[PDB]
């Protein structure tokens, strides 16, 4: 029947958006490795900075090292 | 090869490697004229050489 035949038809109309639907199901697969690549870029910036923007990603944490040279003048 | 600089926070504190400088006279130049002249030493210079 002409009715059958437009559904099967039609069954495939759609075809632009089941792609967009496509790129969603592989982009959540793919972006949570912009966080290992993301740790690694900070961790290579990091020395490149100056003390004070050092001590406050880190919440105080990190320090000057302390090797035993270079102190206070009498 | 040695600088005064190379002294300083290593085994000497900055104040007093200038005074042990100063106590030496270093040829530094040309001037405007285009001659040589002397003034005491800084922590950039290197050890006198006899
Ligand atoms: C069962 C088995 C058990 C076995 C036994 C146990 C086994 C384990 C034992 C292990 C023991 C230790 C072993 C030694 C390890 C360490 C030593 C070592 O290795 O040192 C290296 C050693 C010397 O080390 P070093 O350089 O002296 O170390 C200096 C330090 O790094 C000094 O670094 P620095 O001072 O420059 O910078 C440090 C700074 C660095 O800081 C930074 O860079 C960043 C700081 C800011 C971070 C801001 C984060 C903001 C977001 C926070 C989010 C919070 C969420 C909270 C959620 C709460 C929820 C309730 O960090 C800090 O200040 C501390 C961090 C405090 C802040 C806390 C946050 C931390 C970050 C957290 C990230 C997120 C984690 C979770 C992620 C997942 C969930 C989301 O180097 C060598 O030996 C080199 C040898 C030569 C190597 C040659 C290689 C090959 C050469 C040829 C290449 C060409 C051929 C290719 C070959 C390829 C081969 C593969």
């Amino acid at each position: 029947s002409r009715a059958v035949y437009a559904k099967l038809w039609a069954s495939t109309a759609q075809y632009t958006q089941r792609r967009h639907y496509a790129w969603y199901q592989i982009w959540s697969r793919v972006i949570p490795w912009s966080v290992p690549w993301g740790i690694f870029a900070m961790w290579m910036v990091f020395p490149a900075m100056p003390v004070e923007y050092r001590q406050a990603l880190t919440f105080g944490i990190w320090q000057k090292p302390n090797i035993g040279t270079h102190g206070p003048d009498p | 090869q040695l600088h005064f600089r190379h002294l300083v926070g290593e085994v000497l504190p900055e104040k007093r490697v200038k005074q042990i400088a100063a106590e030496y006279d270093v040829t530094d130049g040309p001037n405007d004229q285009g001659e040589m002249y002397t003034r005491p030493g800084i922590l950039g210079d290197a050890f006198p050489s006899p």
